[PDB]
RNA sequence: UCGAGAGGA
DNA sequence: TGCTTATCGGTAG
DNA sequence: CTACCGATAAGCAGACGATCCTCTCGA
C-alpha cells in the first residue's frame, strides 16, 4: 500500500472535504501549491496531452538505456510502431493501461516535436493562470474565445475575452503537422 | 508454564527485549487484527478473499493496517469498548515529545 | 511496588538516567557513570596516614641531598638533581597531592579509605612486575618528565561523557574526580620508583591498560538500572529476618522490614522518632 | 500472524488515544440491531437467533458466517452490535465526575459558575494541565452556588457590567445510590418556611444541561472536543460485545453454556423492553421511574458489580455476576493475569538435583523433556543432511523431529503423516526438531527475585526424570535439592538464541552488580575438601597424583 | 488531466536477497506493484519517472524476522479526472443505450439521454452507428466529451460523460 | 538535604542486616522519590498518580479506576514505556529494543 | 521535529559498541544467515549461523547500520565498522 | 468450567 | 492515609 | 457590631496485602 506525500492529520471521521470538479475545486490531495521529496514547496505539476506525451517517452527511452547498461556484467504512423516496440522492451505485458495511454497521447498530440512545446509552455505558463487550466488549453483545440471559456470554465473572469483570442491564434501557428 | 510478573521483570533487568516479546507473543497469545486509519478502532470488516476491507462509519477501503498484538490485549480493548471507552490505536506519531 | 515504580528508568545514549516520560533522575548514573559489575573495594593512600609519613612517601625534592631520588631507582639520577624546571613539575605534582588530601577528608569525613572504585590499580602494579620480570637492584629507563606527564595525559584519555560544551566538559571533570584522585594517589612520581621500580616499557603498558579497563567499566546505554536497583534492594528484604542494636544503646528502635514499610508508605507515623543531638 | 496473508501494511502502534464512545458513532459502528433477548435457536428451532449472538456478527459452532466476512472462529475477533436505551442512564465510573460537573457548571443557563473576571478563576486556569486544573475548579465552584449576570466592581470604577445569562440558584447535590438529588434553598419569608426544597435530578435533565455546555467550558474542566465530551458520560446507546468477548461455549451438543455477561445483557434487554411499552402506552408517571431505576441498575451492574455502598446484585443460584470491571481487575484478571504474566508454550519443569561432572553453565535436561520439546530450524545448506537425519529419526528416537513446515503454511506431523518416511526437504523449510546438546536455553526458578534466577544454560540431554545442574550455581538460584522444582523456557528464534547466550549466560552473570562482588563460589563437599587439602600436613602419593592431574580438562600433560 | 505526483511506497524485502544486486531488485519490485496500478486518491499510476537517482534511504529490519522495511520515494505520472473536465477521445463500444469512449487508460460512457435528441441510434448499420445529417459516429470516430460524473470502481477509474452542450459533440 | 537523610534512613536498613547494596541502587530510588519537588510516596497515591501514560499506571493496583479517568480526560498514551509495549505485544525500547537497525546499500556492494 | 538526524560529524554518543548493540547485531545477522541471507566473509565449514555472525564481526563485513536514539527524539546513525568492539 | 479446601521449595 | 464538611473565632470594614 | 476568611476539628471508606507449582470435591 502507498497513500503518501500530503499526509496528516485525520482528526476523526471528517466530512470528506468537497467534490472534485473543473471549477478549480480539486481533490484534497491535488493542491495548487504542494510539497516535494526534497522538502521544498513546489507548484502543482499539470501537463497537457502534448506536454505529458514527451514526458513519458523521455523516461522510457532513458529506462531502456539503463536496463541494457546492466546487461554487460518523428512522423505520424512510424511513431505508433516505435512506441509499441519501446513499451515491450521496458515494461511487461501486464501493463495494458500504459499501451492504451501511449496510443491515445500520440494520436491526439497538439504539438508532436519538443522544439515547438518549449515556446508553447513559455506562452501559457506566463499568463498567470492555474497549472491545470494550462493542461486543458494545450490539450483541447479551440478556435473561438467563447469556445475556450466554455470548455475551461475556470477562466470566465480570470482572463479578458480579446487577450485570450490573441493566444489561440499563436497556438494555431504553433500546431504540428500530421 | 507461567511466565509471570517476576519472570518478566528479570528478563527486563537483563535488557533482553526480543526474548520477552517472543515469550509474550509468538509462544503465548499473538493475534493479527485489522485497525482503521481514521477511527483507529478494530471496527474493520476485513475480507481476505473479496478484499472488501471497508470500515462502517468511515466507508474507506484505503487507510487500513494489520497488527501483531496479543489476544488478551485485543480482548482488553474489546472489554473497554463495551465500557464506552475508545482506545483508538494510532499507528502515526502526533506529539513526538 | 519497587519494580513498578522504577520500571521506566534506563540509561540513555547521552550517559543520562531518564525514564519513559523523559524526566531526568540522575545526570550521570550512580554519580560516576559506571557499570556496577566492574568495581572493587579499593583503599586510598592519600587520606590515610599522618602528615609526616605522607611528606616522606610522596614529596620529591631535587633541590635537596636527603630528600631526592637515589640514582639506583632512576637512569638519570645525578643530572635530575637540583634542576629548577623539573622541580616545578614536582611542586605541581605534590601541590595536586596535597589538594586531594584536603578534598578527600572533605568527602570521607569518617576516615574510611576502602571505597568501591573501578579498575584494580592495586592489581595492575602487581601484574606489571610479573609481565616484564623487573628487578629492584637495576634502575628504570624513564625520567621524572615521563612519569608526571604520563599520568597527566592518562587523566585526559578517560572519557565517561562525550562532550564539546562547557556543561558536559565540567560534568566529565566531576564524574572522574574520586577516580583520578585515586590515580594520583597510586601513580605518584616517587611511589612508581620507591615501591614498584617500574621501567618506561612497564609504565607505558600500565597507562594504556588502565584506560582500557576504565573504558570497559563505563555503563551500557540500555541497562534497565531502576529495574535492577529494585531487585538489588527487594531481594535482601527476604533475607531479613531479625530489634536490639546495643551497642551503642538502641533497644526500642524499628529495624528491617517493619522500619522499611514506613519509609516506602509515608504515612506520617511515630514508631521510632528518636532524634540525635550533638 | 493469526494464520493467512493480508494485503494491508503492518505497523507498530507508536501511540494510543483514549476517549469515550459517542452514542451517535456506536449506531454507525454497529453491524446488528439487537432486539430479541433470547440467544440460542433461530426461532426456538436451531442456530442462534437474529437478536442476540450472530444476527450479523461473531461465528458460533464450527460455522464461519461472521456477517459474510466468514474466516470462522480462528481469524475473526468478533464484530460489535448496539442497543438504543429507552431513557438515558449514568455510567458507573463517571457517577463522581457527572456529580462534580453539575456542581461546577450551573444549570438552566448551561454555563460555568465562575468567569474570567474572578481573580481566583485566573489562578485556577493558569496551570495548563487537565486533572490538576479541574481540581482547582472543583473547590471554587463548590461554594457560591448561584448564577450571575453582573459582578465587576473592583476592576471597573463602581458600575457593574453584564457577562452571564439567567441568575438561578444552584442546588446542593448528594449521591443517594444510583441517582442524584439537588436541594434548592429560597425560604426567605416565602415558601416552605425554613426547610429547603428537594428535587430529584434525572438523566434527561442532566444530559440537556451537558449538551448546552460551551466548547471552552469543556477545556476548563479538562474534556476533549472530539474524544471525551460530557454528553457521552451518560449512556443513551449501549454497545454489545461480540461472542469472542462473551462466549457461547456449549458443552455436549444440545446445551446453552453461555457466559455471565450474555445473561446480564439479556436482563438489560428485559429491563428495556418493559420501559419500551411503559413509555409508549398509558404512562403511570410514578411506575415508570420504578422500572427506569431497574434499567439504571442493570446497565451499571453489567460494567461494575463490586460496586457501591449498599447494592450487591446476584445471578441466582446464590452467586453474583462477573462484571467487566471485575473481569479485567488486578491480580489474575486480564491486566495482571493475562498481559504482564502469561502461561507460555515450549516450556518444562521437574524436581532439581546437583552434579559435579556438569559444567557451571550446563543443565541436565531429562531425555523425555528434550524429546517433548522442539526448536524451529530453517532449511539452509548449512544443515539439510543434519535435519534429514532428524526427520527420518522422527519423534521417537531422541535426536529427531516432530513437525516439518513447508514454503506455504502447512505442518507435517511425523507422528501421523503417511509420507513420514520420504520427505525431500526443500530450502527454507522450518523443522520442529528435538532439543540437542549445547543449546542456549532459559532456566528459571520461582520466585524469580533478582536479575539471576533466570539464566541461560548449555543443554545436556541425560537419563532419569529430574533437572540436573552444577553445584556451584546453587547460590544465584538460592535453592537446594530437597525437592525444589525449576522451570525452563525454550527459545524459538535465532535472535532470542543469541539474546540469551550473549546476555543471560551463567558466566556473564557471575559478578553480582547488586554488591559489586560474585554471587557464586565453591561450597559443601568442594568447600570442606579444599580446607583439608590446602595445608602442610597432607600429601598425595604417585598412584593418586596422576589421576588427579588427568581429572583436569585443561591440563598441559606436563607432570 | 495528467499530473506529475511525488509519492512513496513501503517494501518489505526478504534477507535472502540482501546482496549487491538488491537496489536493482528494489526498483523492479517497486514498478511491479505501483506502475500500471490505479488509486482513487491519486489516479491511474501510468509510468515511474527517472529509474536512475531513486532515493531508498535505509531499510529498518523488523523485530522477530530478518526482513527489512524500505520506504522507496519515487516520482510518477498520474491521470486523474474531475466532475466537469472536458476531454477528447475515441469511441470504442456502441449500442442502443449509448457509447463508450477511450480517454487514455480510462473508459467513459455516454447515455442516449446525455447525448443530443436530434441524433438517434441506427440499428441497420455494421458496425453499430449514431447518425444525424452528415455526421456519423462509428467503431472509431474521435469525439469531445464532458465528464458529468466520476466513478471509483476496484483499481480502474471509470466516468460518465456528455456530448449534449455547445462547442462539444464530434471532432 | 532530605534526599541525603532519606538515603541515610534507607542505608541503615540494609547495613543492619549484613549484605551490602551498591550506593547507586539506593541513590536511584531516592532520586526518583525526590525529583518531583517533595517526598513521593511509594503507594497507590504517591508515585502511581503521575505524568505517565494511562497504561503504565493502570498496570499497578488502580486498574479500571485509571482506565475510566483515561477516557474521561482523553489521556494520550505516548507508547514509550515498558508496560505499554508489554501489553501491546511490541518489542519495547529496553536494552536490545532501544535502537532500530537498518541495512546500507553503500556497504552491500563494498563487501560483495 | 523535521529530519532531526545528528550527522556522522559532531557525535555525543560513545564509540564503543554496547553489549546490547553487539547482541542485536549478532542475533539479527544470525537470524538472516538462518533465513538463507548471503554471507560476506569467507566461511570455513561453519554449520551454525551464530558462529558465522561472530566471524562476520571479527572481519567487520556486516552491512548493518545502527540508529541510536536520544531522549529528545534525535538519532545518530552509527555503522558496525565505526563502533569499536572491546567489551 | 466456576467456586471451596488441602498440600509443596 | 487519606479525604470529605461545620464550627469556630478572629480583623476590618 | 456585623459580615466574611480561613482556622482547626466533626465525621469518616477506601482497596491492596510473596512468586510459581501439585492434587481432590461438589452443585
Amino acid at each position: 500500500s502507498t497513500s503518501t506525500f500530503q499526509t496528516r492529520r485525520r482528526r476523526l471521521k471528517k466530512v470528506e472535504e468537497e467534490e472534485n470538479a473543473a471549477t478549480l475545486q480539486l481533490g484534497q490531495e491535488f493542491q495548487l501549491k504542494q510539497i516535494n521529496h526534497q522538502g521544498e514547496e513546489e507548484e502543482l505539476i499539470a501537463l497537457n496531452l502534448s506536454e505529458a506525451r514527451l514526458v513519458i517517452k523521455e523516461a522510457l527511452v532513458e529506462r531502456r538505456r539503463a536496463f541494457k547498461r546492466s546487461q554487460k556484467k518523428e512522423t505520424r504512423e512510424k511513431e505508433l510502431e516505435s512506441i509499441d516496440v519501446l513499451l515491450e522492451q521496458t515494461t511487461g505485458g501486464n501493463n495494458k493501461d500504459l499501451k492504451n495511454t501511449m496510443q491515445y497521447l500520440t494520436n491526439f498530440s497538439r504539438f508532436r516535436d519538443q522544439e515547438t512545446v518549449g515556446a508553447v509552455i513559455q506562452l501559457l505558463k506566463s499568463t498567470g493562470l492555474h497549472p491545470f487550466e494550462v493542461a486543458q488549453l494545450g490539450s483541447l483545440a479551440c478556435d473561438t474565445a467563447d469556445e475556450a471559456k466554455t470548455l475551461i470554465p475556470s477562466l470566465n473572469n480570470k482572463i479578458s475575452d480579446d487577450e485570450l483570442e490573441r493566444i489561440l491564434k499563436e497556438l494555431s501557428n504553433l500546431e504540428t503537422l500530421y | 508454564l507461567r511466565f509471570g510478573e517476576m519472570e518478566r521483570d528479570c528478563m527486563i533487568a537483563h535488557g533482553a527485549a526480543s526474548f520477552l516479546k517472543e515469550r509474550l507473543m509468538e509462544a503465548s497469545d499473538a493475534f493479527r487484527v485489522h485497525i482503521c486509519g481514521i477511527c483507529g478502532l478494530m471496527t474493520v470488516i476485513a475480507k481476505l478473499n473479496h478484499n472488501q476491507f471497508e470500515c462502517k462509519g468511515c466507508d474507506n477501503k484505503i487507510d487500513i493496517y494489520q497488527i501483531h498484538i496479543p489476544y488478551a490485549a485485543k480482548l482488553l480493548f474489546q472489554e473497554l469498548m463495551a465500557m464506552n471507552i475508545t482506545p483508538r490505536l494510532y499507528t502515526d506519531r502526533s506529539r513526538d515529545f | 511496588r519497587l519494580v513498578k515504580a522504577l520500571e521506566d528508568i534506563m540509561v540513555h545514549y547521552d550517559n543520562t538516567t531518564r525514564n519513559s516520560l523523559g524526566n531526568v533522575i540522575q545526570f550521570i548514573y550512580g554519580e560516576d557513570g559506571m557499570d556496577a559489575a566492574h568495581i572493587e573495594k579499593q583503599s586510598l593512600d592519600t587520606i590515610g596516614g599522618s602528615d609526616a609519613a605522607f611528606e616522606k612517601r610522596y614529596r620529591v625534592d631535587l633541590l635537596n641531598t636527603d630528600h631526592t631520588l637515589d640514582p639506583s631507582l632512576l637512569e638519570s639520577g645525578s643530572e635530575i638533581l637540583g634542576d629548577l624546571k623539573l622541580q616545578v613539575l614536582l611542586d605541581e605534582e605534590y601541590k595536586q597531592l596535597v589538594k586531594d588530601r584536603k578534598f578527600l577528608r572533605e568527602v570521607f569525613v569518617d576516615g574510611e579509605a576502602n571505597w568501591p572504585l573501578p579498575v584494580n590499580i592495586r592489581r595492575i602494579i602487581q601484574n606489571a612486575q610479573q609481565t616484564f620480570h623487573i628487578d629492584h637492584t637495576k634502575p628504570s629507563d624513564l625520567t621524572i618528565k615521563d612519569i608526571v606527564l604520563g599520568v597527566k595525559d592518562l587523566q585526559e584519555n578517560l572519557l565517561v561523557l562525550r562532550g564539546k560544551n562547557e556543561i558536559i566538559q565540567n560534568a566529565q571533570r566531576d564524574a572522574v574526580t574520586l577516580f583520578c584522585c585515586l590515580l594520583r594517589s597510586r601513580l605518584a612520581t616517587r611511589r612508581v620508583l620507591q615501591e614498584y621500580r617500574l621501567t618506561k616499557q612497564a609504565f607505558d603498558w600500565v597507562l594504556s591498560n588502565i584506560e582500557a579497563q576504565f573504558l570497559r567499566s563505563v555503563v551500557h546505554p540500555g541497562e534497565m538500572v531502576g529495574v535492577l536497583a529494585a531487585q538489588s534492594i527487594g531481594e535482601p528484604a527476604t533475607q531479613m529476618t531479625l530489634f536490639h542494636f546495643a551497642g551503642v544503646a538502641s533497644k526500642k528502635v524499628t529495624s528491617g522490614v517493619p522500619r522499611l514499610k514506613e519509609i516506602l508508605n509515608v504515612a506520617k507515623n511515630m514508631k521510632t522518632p528518636s532524634l540525635t543531638v550533638y | 500472524v493469526g494464520q493467512q496473508y493480508s494485503s494491508a501494511p503492518l505497523r507498530t502502534v507508536k501511540e494510543v488515544q483514549f476517549g469515550l464512545f459517542s452514542p451517535e458513532e456506536v449506531r454507525a459502528i454497529s453491524v446488528a440491531k439487537i432486539r430479541f433477548p433470547e440467544t440460542m435457536d433461530e426461532t426456538q428451532t436451531r442456530a442462534k437467533i437474529g437478536g442476540l449472538n450472530d444476527p450479523r456478527l461473531g461465528s458460533i459452532d464450527r460455522n464461519l458466517k461472521c456477517q459474510t466476512c466468514q474466516e470462522g472462529m480462528n481469524e475473526c475477533p468478533g464484530h460489535f452490535g448496539h442497543i438504543d436505551l429507552a431513557k438515558p442512564v449514568f455510567h458507573v465510573g463517571f457517577i463522581a465526575k457527572i456529580k462534580k460537573v453539575c456542581e461546577c457548571v450551573c444549570m438552566h443557563c448551561g454555563k460555568l459558575l465562575l468567569d474570567e473576571h474572578n481573580e481566583l478563576m485566573r489562578q485556577a486556569l493558569a496551570i495548563k494541565d487537565s486533572k490538576k486544573r479541574f481540581a482547582a475548579i472543583w473547590t471554587l465552584c463548590k461554594t457560591k452556588m448561584v448564577c450571575e449576570t453582573d459582578v465587576p466592581s473592583e476592576d471597573d470604577p463602581t458600575q457593574l457590567v453584564s457577562r452571564g445569562g439567567c441568575g438561578n440558584t444552584q442546588p446542593t447535590i448528594r449521591k443517594d445510590g444510583l441517582k442524584l438529588v439537588g436541594s434548592w434553598k429560597k425560604d426567605r419569608a416565602t415558601g416552605d418556611a425554613d426547610e429547603p426544597e428537594l428535587r430529584v435530578l434525572s438523566t434527561e435533565e442532566i444530559l440537556n444541561i451537558f449538551k448546552h455546555i460551551s466548547v471552552k467550558d469543556f477545556t476548563s474542566l479538562g474534556f476533549n472536543e472530539v474524544f471525551s465530551r460530557p454528553e457521552w458520560m451518560i449512556l443513551t446507546c449501549l454497545p454489545v460485545p461480540p461472542p469472542p468477548v462473551r462466549p457461547s461455549i456449549s458443552f455436549n451438543e444440545s446445551q446453552r453454556g453461555e457466559d455471565d455477561l450474555t445473561f446480564k445483557l439479556a436482563d438489560i434487554l428485559k429491563a428495556n423492553i418493559s420501559l419500551e411499552t411503559l413509555e409508549h402506552n398509558g404512562a403511570p408517571h410514578h411506575a415508570i421511574e420504578e422500572a427506569e431505576s431497574l434499567l439504571q441498575f442493570h446497565v451499571a451492574t453489567y460494567m461494575d458489580n463490586d460496586i457501591a455502598g449498599q447494592p450487591q446484585a446476584l445471578q441466582k443460584s446464590g452467586r453474583p455476576v462477573k462484571s467487566i470491571r471485575a473481569r479485567l481487575k488486578g491480580k489474575e484478571g486480564r491486566i495482571r493475569g493475562n498481559l504482564m504474566g502469561k502461561r507460555v508454550d515450549f516450556s518444562a519443569r521437574t524436581v532439581i538435583s546437583g552434579d559435579p561432572n556438569l559444567e557451571l553453565d550446563q543443565v541436565g535436561v531429562p531425555k523425555s523433556i528434550a524429546k517433548t520439546l522442539t526448536y524451529p530450524e530453517v532449511v539452509t545448506p548449512y544443515n539439510i543432511d543434519r535435519l534429514t537425519q532428524l526427520v527420518r529419526n522422527g519423534p521417537n528416537e531422541h535426536p529427531g523431529a516432530k513437525y516439518v513446515i513447508r514454503d506455504s503454511g502447512d505442518r507435517i506431523d511425523l507422528r501421523y503423516s503417511k509420507r513420514a518416511g520420504d520427505i525431500q526437504l526443500q530450502y527454507g523449510w522450518k523443522v520442529e526438531r528435538h532439543i540437542m546438546d549445547n543449546d542456549p536455553v532459559l532456566f528459571n526458578r520461582q520466585p524469580s527475585l533478582h536479575k539471576m534466577s533466570m539464566m541461560a544454560h548449555r543443554v545436556k540431554v541425560i537419563p532419569y526424570s529430574t533437572f540436573r545442574l552444577n553445584l556451584s550455581v546453587t547460590s544465584p538460584y538460592n535453592a537446594d535439592f530437597d525437592g525444589d522444582e525449576m522451570n525452563l523456557h525454550v527459545p524459538q528464534s535465532e535472535e532470542t538464541r543469541a539474546e540469551l547466550s550473549q546476555l543471560c549466560a551463567v558466566p556473564l552473570q557471575i559478578v553480582s552488580p547488586q554488591s559489586n562482588k560474585p554471587c557464586m563460589g565453591i561450597v559443601q563437599d568442594t568447600l570442606c575438601g579444599i580446607r583439608k587439602l590446602t595445608l602442610r600436613d597432607t600429601f598425595i602419593e604417585l598412584d593418586q597424583v596422576l589421576n588427579m592431574l588427568y581429572w583436569v580438562p585443561d591440563w598441559d600433560g606436563v607432570i | 488531466m495528467f499530473f506529475i505526483k511525488d509519492l512513496s511506497l513501503n517494501i518489505t524485502l526478504h534477507p535472502s536477497f540482501f546482496g549487491p544486486r538488491m537496489k536493482q531488485y528494489l526498483k523492479t519490485k517497486l514498478l511491479e506493484e505501483v506502475e500500471g496500478s490505479c488509486t482513487g486518491k491519486f489516479g491511474y499510476i501510468l509510468c515511474v519517472l527517472d529509474y536512475d537517482n531513486i532515493d531508498i534511504q535505509r531499510g529498518r529490519i523488523l523485530p522477530t524476522d530478518g526482513s527489512a522495511e524500505f520506504n522507496v520515494k519515487y516520482r510518477a505520472v498520474v491521470f486523474k479526472p474531475f466532475k466537469g473536465e472536458v476531454v477528447d477521445g475515441t469511441v470504442v463500444s456502441c449500442s442502443q443505450h449509448g457509447f463508450e469512449v477511450q480517454v487514455g487508460p480510462m473508459k467513459v460512457f455516454v447515455t442516449k439521454h446525455l447525448m443530443p435528441q436530434d441524433l438517434t441510434f441506427n440499428a441497420g448499420s455494421n458496425p453499430p452507428s449514431y447518425q444525424s445529417s452528415e455526421d456519423v459516429i462509428t467503431i472509431k470516430s474521435r469525439i469531445r466529451v464532458k465528464i458529468e460524473g466520476c466513478i471509483s470502481q476496484v483499481s480502474s477509474i471509470h466516468a460518465i460523460g456528455s456530448i449534449k452542450e455547445d462547442y462539444l459533440g464530434a471532432i | 538535604a532530605g534526599r541525603a537523610a532519606l538515603y541515610k534512613e534507607v542505608y541503615n536498613v540494609i547495613a543492619s542486616d549484613g549484605s551490602y547494596v551498591n550506593y547507586r541502587h539506593m541513590a536511584l530510588l531516592v532520586d526518583v522519590m525526590t525529583t518531583q519537588g517533595g517526598l513521593t510516596s511509594v503507594t497507590r497515591h504517591g508515585f502511581n498518580r503521575s505524568n505517565t501514560g494511562a497504561l503504565m499506571r493502570c498496570s499497578f493496583e488502580e486498574t479500571v479506576e485509571i482506565l475510566f479517568e483515561a477516557g474521561a480526560s482523553a489521556e494520550l498514551d505516548d507508547c514509550r514505556g515498558v508496560s505499554e509495549n508489554v501489553i501491546l505485544g511490541q518489542m519495547a525500547p529496553i536494552g536490545t529494543g532501544a535502537f532500530d537497525v537498518m541495512i546500507d546499500e553503500e556497504s552491500l556492494v563494498k563487501y560483495m | 521535529l523535521k529530519e532531526k538526524a545528528i550527522p556522522k560529524d559532531q557525535r555525543a554518543t560513545t564509540p564503543y559498541m554496547t553489549k546490547y548493540e553487539r547482541a542485536r547485531i549478532l542475533g539479527t545477522r544470525a537470524l538472516q544467515i538462518s533465513m538463507n541471507a548471503p554471507v560476506f566473509v569467507d566461511l570455513e565449514g561453519e554449520t551454525d549461523p551464530l558462529r558465522i555472525a561472530m566471524k562476520e564481526l571479527a572481519e567487520k563485513k556486516i552491512p548493518l547500520v545502527i540508529r541510536r536514539y536520544l531522549p529528545d527524539g534525535s538519532f545518530e546513525d552509527w555503522s558496525v565498522e565505526e563502533l569499536i568492539v572491546d567489551l
